[PDB]
RNA sequence: GCGGCGAGCGAACGGGGAGCAGCCCAGAGCCUGAAUCAGUGUGUGUGUUAGUGGAAGCGUCUGGAAAGGCGCGCGAUACAGGGUGACAGCCCCGUACACAAAAAUGCACAUGCUGUGAGCUCGAUGAGUAGGGCGGGACACGUGGUAUCCUGUCUGAAUAUGGGGGGACCAUCCUCCAAGGCUAAAUACUCCUGACUGACCGAUAGUGAACCAGUACCGUGAGGGAAAGGCGAAAAGAACCCCGGCGAGGGGAGUGAAAAAGAACCUGAAACCGUGUACGUACAAGCAGUGGGAGCACAGCUGUGUGACUGCGUACCUUUUGUAUAAUGGGUCAGCGACUUAUAUUCUGUAGCAAGGUUAACCGAAUAGGGGAGCCGAAGGGAAACCGAGUCUUAACUGG
RNA sequence: CGUGACGGCGCGAGCAGGUGCGAAAGCAGGUCAUAGUGAUCCGGUGGUUCUGAAUGGAAGGGCCAUCGCUCAACGGAUAAA
């Protein structure tokens, strides 16, 4: 039958242009008051998927 | 396609039987057994094919010692009186000599002792 | 040229791997598995993504966004498609006519892509910066 | 490209892409091997370890008896067990693209007319369906073994050939791969000749 | 979309096909018996249940036997298949093709008989119901912001100037008419019957069962459940004689192509057990071989068999840092016994076509041809609206 | 640019806007530096030129800011042993 995507994994991934995958950093949902204000702007832009983890994420990504 | 196995499997325990002939007891009649012994008959050739060329020159010194020390030198005055004079004659040619022609082999001793002197 | 003189190109037909069917094969006894454990067994091996435990990858990182609805009727022309139509008037009915667009499309845009050479009448798409000056260059003309 | 008639002593023309082009061996294989595969019935099953009649009681407890441990009567590895990987009923049939076919086919009539084993005619027919009328038409033109495609089926003609083994009739429509091949010869009507350029194109 | 937003679960709208069919009661009047179905008779066809005809070959060689070899003929709308002393188009049974029913029966028409009511007009338009509160269930949808459906419990409308739905809800608009019912076809399956087919099995396989098998046997019972096929073309299955207990068994004779085809029967492997011959072996220490090697026997210096004496030498598998290991497994032989199959997806090879490539179901008598519904690709960026060879970020980029 | 398998974490001139101190050159994106911490999910609050299942709204969702864990067995199996 049909592989079945990881729906989780399609709610945090996108894939982009060449192939890779953009994604949303961790530690920007709540405790915030405490971190900087230039930690927290990093933050804010998507990121690429490294290249160790590409592996994994195209796993659960049949149909991306 | 089923494939039965009998006709092919019956030529492979034939093939290893076959080169267990002489062997003792199990060892010629039984497939289990007489293929360890056809193995182990292969590692012991493969040994001895090197083993072989050991044990003749050992032969062939020891023969060349025992006629040297009747002409009067030991084996090992010899060689280097063979080699000081340019003599190229190799062991298993030196103890066929000495064996079967006694003169040819003091014309040699005579040779060495001359170089050595 | 007989049914016992064809012969097929060489390299398009590799034989399979054959697991566990004597020393000389290089895939006899353990059968390229390896000795023991999880991924040895008949049946072993873990689930996708699973990390041995650690929290995995697509559950350590944030979801984000939303899905649109209506960017599932929206669809984009290239220049190249606009001489496929058939008759010189390009709209969203001529385009699913053409096959350039799916039935349930309703807002279509063309962008510089391709090259248009004929002049072709627009009509109730939405067009490029660029799109405009090639369609118009090659003699055409946009109606919203 | 001009086909050389043998009844009418003419000529007749064609396409060079049809019966001009180069013998693509890779393409004619596959499609041939396709063909054969399209041919097979596939019906077959044995007995998985589930469906071998018996029950499900273990033979033995699990220890202390001295034996091996055994947990089913029907276990492969058991006489009267079930078959390890029991075959299923399978459909073998392959996928040929439309333009591989189409272009095997031109590949196979370009070398049948490099090799000579091509023949045109313009009419090829006999009076009354009897076996005996073929045979002597076939042994006039020095053929045995052929393979007849004409434009229309002359209902004479196929009853004539039904009991000759080495015969064949059909029409343009009808004609398949490993036929043209298998055929010492291939007759063709002028008119089945025009029907097959149509059908390739 | 749902989801300890985990594991997993998973639509619809819309599109292409197969098939296609619509009606009645909640009611009176007119007009009438009109359509339509069901039954029962009778015809005509058409099957089913027995059947009939069905072409064409001889000579010679080998052989126990010819259908085989060789030579020369003949039939074919029949060279499907089976049999006959080895392999037969022409010996036999069939096959193609052409015919056949006293009687019973299926079907489709036709035509009777019976019941059924057709049409027009004017009316009527399903209440403890819809909806609601509480508890559950069903919907891809786990109460969630949750529409919709069902109802155990408690309630409860409007009724065409009315009501339901359009995914919380309201307005607007659109669309439909619940609380009565009937309805062919396309779809599912095969205990059973006939025909045909297989890159399915061929006696440890294939049904558990090729055979008097759901038997023998086991169990209080439910239930469990085997093993076991082959003389020969034909029984011509061995008259008679001899040893023996009026035995068993055997030797002759006879049959036969063959009896080491004799019924414990085709072939007749291996483990295992014997008889005969050659060589070795009763002062000699261990994985039993291997390298060297005398003597003897044999056949034509060599080939074969044997192997005194001598160097070296602690099986195999598994598992392990490491096994002669006193760790594991195997008494031996023969037969069987373990990386498969389907679908999806990615990469490599190869082939076709190429900015395009390819069809699915289905149609078709079609491995053809039709079918482009679709799917992938030629554009990306952004959460998105949106913009687009750019886009996002930001008030804006020297920028990223 | 450093440092991590990764999730991440760290150092950073310089640019735009607006600011404080200094006459000025300048310095300032917390504290001599290195500990003072908690992913995701689920939700809460405010904002918003995004979305809004016939349409206008709304609900809900997104985006930006922020809040809730001695999940301390501190890469955190469950809300619950
Ligand atoms: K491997
Ligand atoms: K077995
Ligand atoms: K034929
Ligand atoms: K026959
Ligand atoms: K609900
Ligand atoms: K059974
Ligand atoms: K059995
Ligand atoms: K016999
Ligand atoms: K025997
Ligand atoms: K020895
Ligand atoms: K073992
Ligand atoms: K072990
Ligand atoms: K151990
Ligand atoms: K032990
Ligand atoms: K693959
Ligand atoms: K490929
Ligand atoms: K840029
Ligand atoms: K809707
Ligand atoms: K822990
Ligand atoms: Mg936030
Ligand atoms: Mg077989
Ligand atoms: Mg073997
Ligand atoms: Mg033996
Ligand atoms: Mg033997
Ligand atoms: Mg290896
Ligand atoms: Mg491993
Ligand atoms: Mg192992
Ligand atoms: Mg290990
Ligand atoms: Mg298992
Ligand atoms: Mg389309
Ligand atoms: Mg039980
Ligand atoms: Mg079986
Ligand atoms: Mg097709
Ligand atoms: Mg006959
Ligand atoms: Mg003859
Ligand atoms: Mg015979
Ligand atoms: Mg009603
Ligand atoms: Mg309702
Ligand atoms: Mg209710
Ligand atoms: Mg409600
Ligand atoms: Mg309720
Ligand atoms: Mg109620
Ligand atoms: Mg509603
Ligand atoms: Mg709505
Ligand atoms: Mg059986
Ligand atoms: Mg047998
Ligand atoms: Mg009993
Ligand atoms: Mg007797
Ligand atoms: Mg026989
Ligand atoms: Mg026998
Ligand atoms: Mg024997
Ligand atoms: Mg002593
Ligand atoms: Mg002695
Ligand atoms: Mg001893
Ligand atoms: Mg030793
Ligand atoms: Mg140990
Ligand atoms: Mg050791
Ligand atoms: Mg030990
Ligand atoms: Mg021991
Ligand atoms: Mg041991
Ligand atoms: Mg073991
Ligand atoms: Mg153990
Ligand atoms: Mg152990
Ligand atoms: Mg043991
Ligand atoms: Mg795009
Ligand atoms: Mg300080
Ligand atoms: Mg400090
Ligand atoms: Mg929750
Ligand atoms: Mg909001
Ligand atoms: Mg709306
Ligand atoms: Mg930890």
């Amino acid at each position: 039958p049909k592989i079945k995507t990881v729906r989780g994994a399609a709610k945090r991934f996108k894939k982009t242009g060449k192939g890779g995958f953009k994604h949303k950093h961790a530690n920007l949902r709540h405790i915030l008051t405490k971190k900087a204000t230039k930690r927290k702007r990093h933050l804010r832009p998507k990121a690429m998927v490294s290249k160790g983890d590409l592996g994994l994420v195209i796993a659960c990504l049949p149909y991306a | 396609a089923r494939v039965k196995r009998g006709v092919i499997a019956r030529a492979r325990h034939k093939k290893i039987l076959k080169q267990a002939k002489g062997y003792y007891g199990a060892r010629s009649r039984v497939y289990r057994v007489a293929f360890q012994a056809v193995i182990k008959a292969g590692q012991y050739a493969y040994r001895d094919r090197r083993q072989r060329k050991r044990q003749f020159r050992q032969l062939w010194i020891a023969r060349i010692n025992a006629a040297a020390r009747q002409n009067g030198i030991s084996y090992s005055k010899f060689i280097n009186g063979l080699k000081k004079a340019s003599v190229e004659i190799d062991r298993k040619i030196l103890a066929d000599i000495a064996v079967f022609d006694k003169v040819a082999f003091t014309a040699l001793v005579e040779k060495a002792k001359a170089a050595l002197a | 040229m007989r049914l016992n003189t064809l012969s097929p190109a060489e390299g398009s037909k590799k034989a399979g791997k054959r697991l566990g069917r004597g020393i000389g094969s290089g895939l006899g006894k353990t059968g390229g598995r390896g000795h023991k454990g999880q991924k040895s067994r008949s049946g072993g091996g873990v689930r996708r993504g699973f990390e041995g435990g650690q929290m995995p990858l697509y559950r350590r990182l944030p979801k984000f966004g939303f899905t649109s609805r209506k960017a599932a009727i929206t669809a984009e022309i290239r220049l190249s498609d606009l001489a496929k139509v058939e008759g010189g008037v390009v709209d969203l009915n001529t385009l699913k006519a053409a096959n350039i667009i799916g039935i349930q499309i309703e807002f279509a845009k063309v962008i510089l892509a391709g090259e248009v050479t004929t002049p072709v009448t627009v009509r109730g798409l939405r067009v490029t910066k660029g799109a405009r000056a090639a369609i118009e260059a090659a003699g055409g003309k946009i109606e919203e | 490209m001009e086909l050389v008639l043998k009844d009418a002593q003419s000529a007749l023309t064609v396409s060079e892409t049809t019966f001009g082009r180069d013998f693509n061996e890779a393409l004619v294989h596959q499609v041939v091997v396709a063909y054969a595969a399209g041919a097979r019935q596939g019906t077959r099953a044995q007995k998985t370890r589930a469906e071998v009649t018996g029950s499900g009681k273990k033979p033995w407890r699990q220890k202390g008896t001295g034996r091996a441990r055994s947990g089913s009567i029907k276990s492969p590895i058991w006489r009267s067990g079930g078959v390890t990987f029991a075959a299923r009923p399978q459909d073998h049939s392959q996928k040929v693209n439309k333009k591989m076919y189409r272009g095997a086919l031109k590949s196979i009539l370009s070398e049948l007319v490099r090799q000579d084993r091509l023949i045109v005619v313009e009419k090829f027919s006999v009076e009354a369906p009897k076996t005996k009328l073929l045979a002597q038409k076939l042994k006039d033109m020095a053929l045995e073994d052929v393979l007849i495609i004409t434009g229309e089926l002359d209902e004479n003609l196929f009853l004539a050939a039904r009991n000759l083994h080495k015969v064949d009739v059909r029409d343009a429509t009808g004609i398949d791969p490993v036929s043209l091949i298998a055929f010492d010869k291939v007759v063709m009507t002028a008119d089945a000749v025009k029907q097959v350029e149509e059908m390739l194109a």
